[PDB]
Formats: structure tokens, sequence, C-alpha cells
């Protein structure tokens, strides 16, 4: 029961500030420890920094000066902002809880000064403790996401968002496969990504395919979502494709009925 | 800062495929690398974490291995579900700063062979009164997925304004793309007709739909 759902714009200007929410849920938030990770398009997974059950922080060294996170214990709720973002901050943002542990191991007869009531360091003979052997412990370091959550897509844009329109892709008798028939909705010029389709409030998902979206010379995204019926069903059962644009906060339904031929 | 990967690995069905992730001693070396594995349209899921130990749930046709300042990710028994990506990690001089791989795609070779079906719908009404008008070729359940899409007017070659999507993979494992072609109403009832071609492995299937037909 463990989720992560991230909120927050989908869309920022140049230089402006990007600020992420991640509330929780299934674990406690203040016994363990949550970062986040961001993917850029065609770009390998970027981690950005994680806050632990002690509240403290660490960040990626390369990004640390514009990279801020904060948590509220008794809210379920994790914060990242990124400051003076640019195209090259165009990603999708994960939230997730992550595994974070050092280890200091000392060799034997030596004994680690933390055990033995330079507290990080061992010592061979902690009666001496003056004129002990000492050296510096063997250090690992272990991280590793347990977690993941579904990821927010922000894109980075002085360009205006846009609500899609969508029209039907009516079943004919040059749509169909004998006794199963394809239909769908295309779903033209929004901005920007991401948009998801279902079919019947997700009762079909069967047959179901949602293409990805194409880039216009306009600026605008448009892509298709297709789902495979019986050709006997068309006259009775009503189909109707739900489409879901976060960006602009927009949600449409629409029914795709049959053609006369 | 970024650990190295293979661009890319291929393998067989029902093989045996490795992936190395090669780093230094301060993460790598530091010996406690995870797994990662990132199927296209959903969340990245862990496999592996402390070089060996396997995530619940993960099957233990997965394994990890580690030899110094490189990791191995193993996949035997390759299925078609595992072609995704998959990326490495490892903690550096802190328990707080990860360093992932610069990634493997995995492609599974040696899946039947299927001929592109095509659907091609001609603009719909609705879009008709807003006047404008889109030609949507909707091409499904083929693999490899290698395709090739033209459009005709009448007989003679469309080339502006098309957009055509790379193939990516269906929920069966066959793969799927689209295409389209942008018109004014006026240049939808103008021609007698429009055709979608598409050719695949020595194949080409062809859609035709007219203005002045339903």
């Amino acid at each position: 029961k463990v989720q992560l759902q991230e909120s927050g714009p989908s869309l920022v200007k140049p230089s402006q500030t990007l600020s992420l929410t991640c509330t929780t849920s299934g674990f406690s938030l203040s016994d363990n420890a949550v970062g986040w990770v961001r993917q850029a398009p065609g770009k390998a997974l970027e981690w950005l920094g994680s806050i632990d059950s002690g509240g403290s922080t660490g960040y990626n060294p390369g990004l640390k000066s514009r990279l801020s996170i904060t948590k509220d214990n008794s809210k379920s709720q994790v914060s990242l902002s990124v400051s003076s973002v640019t195209t090259a901050d165009s990603a999708t943002y994960y939230c997730t809880t992550v595994h974070q542990q050092t280890r200091k191991s000392c060799p034997a007869g030596y004994t680690l000064a933390k055990d033995c009531g330079g507290s990080e360091d061992c010592y061979d003979d902690c009666s001496d403790i003056l004129s002990s052997h000492t050296l510096s412990p063997t250090t690992t370091y272990e991280l590793h996401v347990d977690a993941w959550g579904q990821g927010l897509l922000v894109t980075v844009s002085s360009a205006s968002t846009k609500g899609p329109s969508v029209f039907p892709l009516a079943p004919s008798s040059k749509s169909t496969s004998g006794g199963t028939a394809a239909l769908g909705c295309l779903v033209k010029d929004y901005f920007p990504e991401p948009v998801t389709v279902s079919w019947n409030s997700g009762a079909l998902t069967s047959g179901v395919h949602t293409f990805p979206a194409v880039l216009q010379s306009s600026g605008l995204y448009s892509l298709s979502s297709v789902v495979t019926v019986p050709s006997s069903s068309l006259g009775t059962q009503t189909y109707i494709c739900n489409v879901n644009h976060k960006p602009s906060n927009t949600k449409v339904d629409k029914k795709v009925e049959p053609k006369s031929c | 800062a970024v650990l190295n990967q293979p661009s890319s690995v291929s393998g067989s069905l029902g093989q045996r495929v490795s992936i190395t992730c090669s780093g230094s001693s301060s993460n790598v070396g530091n010996g406690y690398v995870s797994w990662y594995q990132l199927i296209p349209g959903s969340a990245p899921r862990t496999l592996i974490y402390g070089d060996t130990s396997r995530a619940s749930g993960v099957p233990d046709r997965f394994s990890g291995s580690r030899s110094g300042n490189t990791a191995t990710l193993t996949i035997s028994s390759l299925q078609a579900e595992d072609e995704a990506d998959y990326f490495c990690a490892s903690a550096e001089d802190s328990s707080s700063n990860a360093v992932f791989g610069s990634g493997t795609t995995l492609t599974v070779l040696g899946q039947p062979k299927a001929a592109p079906s095509v659907t091609l719908f001609p603009p719909s009404s609705e879009e008709l009164q807003a006047n404008k008008a889109t030609l949507v070729c909707l091409i499904s359940d083929f693999y490899p997925g290698a395709v090739t899409v033209a459009w005709k007017a009448d007989s003679s070659p469309v080339k502006a304004g098309v957009e055509t999507t790379t193939p990516s993979k269906q929920s069966n494992n066959k793969y799927a793309a689209s295409s389209y072609l942008s018109l004014t109403p006026e240049q939808w009832k103008s021609h007698r007709s429009y055709s979608c071609q598409v050719t695949h492995e020595g194949s080409t299937v062809e859609k035709t739909v007219a203005p002045t037909e339903c």
C-alpha cells in the first residue's frame, strides 16, 4: 500500500521556480527517507536529493545550489523546489522511497570508538586510547530506491497551455475485421504533454492502445487512442473515450457512434 | 556521475543476456549496486538491490552480480515482456547521493513475425464542421517494429502535412504505429481518394478513403 503521488505545475516558464509536492501513504514518513529522481527526454535517470527520517537532506552535488527539499511529517508531504529552471530541466519528476545506510567497519582487533564508549575511527586497544593503534574505518554506502511514484511530467517552455479537441474515429464497413471492429478518438492540438485515454471509465481495457503523441509544426501535440470491440455490439453498446489532460485540468468524454455504412 | 552501460543489448527468446555497469571505486566499487527496469509508459521498477538481492515479485531469472568496479544484470529465459530500459545505480561517497547508469535498451529477438493490419479513418464530420480535416492511419499488430509509411493523393505521393510516430509496443508485445495527414476541407473534397501505404518486411498494405464515400 506504499503509494507516492507527485503534484505540481505541468508547465513552468524559464527562470521561474519549480515547486513540486509529494503526498505519501502506506508507510511512516518520519521513519523512511524520501527522494526525488528525474529523467529528461532521451536522457538517463538523474538523482536530485533526499530527506531522511531525521530531517537531514542530501543533494546532487552538481545541482545543490538550485535545489531545496523539505518535508512535513504531520501532513505526509515532501516538497521539492528547483530555482532558475531552463529547458534542460524539462523531465519526468519522480517521488521515491529510498533505503539509506552508511556502514563503518573496522578490521579484527581494531574497535570503533563509538562502540568503546575520533568517534568514527578504529582503535586496536581501547584500554590505551592514547597509545592505541588507530586506523580509518572501511566505509560502505548503501542506497537504492524502494518504491517509485508514477512521475509528473514538467515542461519548461514560454508557450501557453492549450486544452485538447477530441474527435471521434467512428467505425464503418471499412473499419471492421469481421467479428471485431476498430474505433477510437483523435486528441488534437494540446500543450503540453501528457494526455491519457481510457475507455468506458476503465471498464474496457482489452484491445486498447493509446499511441504516443506527435509534435506538429504548430508546436502542439496530437495523439489517438483505439479500441477493438465486437462488430455485433456497435448498434447496442455505447462506447465513450475518456481523455485526461492534467496540464489544463481538462477531462473530456466523447461518445463514439458508428456510421451508417 | 554517470555509470557506463552499453546503449543496447540483444538476445533471442529463451536465451540469456548480460548487461554490464562499469563505475569507479567510489560507487560501483563501493559494493551496493541496484538495478531498475523502465517499461515504456510505466513507472520504474526496482529489480535488484545490494548487488545480488532480488526485490519481491521479481522473477529469479533476473540475477545481479558484481566484480570490482563492474556490476552485471543477467536475464535468462528471455521473454518478450523483458524489452525495456535497464539502469544500474549506487551511492557515491554518501548514503544520500545516488549515481545512475547511462541506461541499456533490451531487444528480444526471435519473436513471431506478423504483417501489419491497417485502419484508415477519414476526417470525421465534427472536424469538418470545424473547418479542419485530418486523416488518421492506424497500424497495429506487426513484428518486427519497423515500417515505412507513405501517403498518396489519388495516385501521386504526398509529402507535406504528414506526421508519423515511431512504432511502440502494444499490450500483446506486438508493435503499433500511427500516421496523420492534415488537410483543409477543400483539399479533402478536391481529390478523388487518399491512401495510406505501409511497407513491412517485403509486404505492402494500402488503405484508401474517398470523400464521395461513407
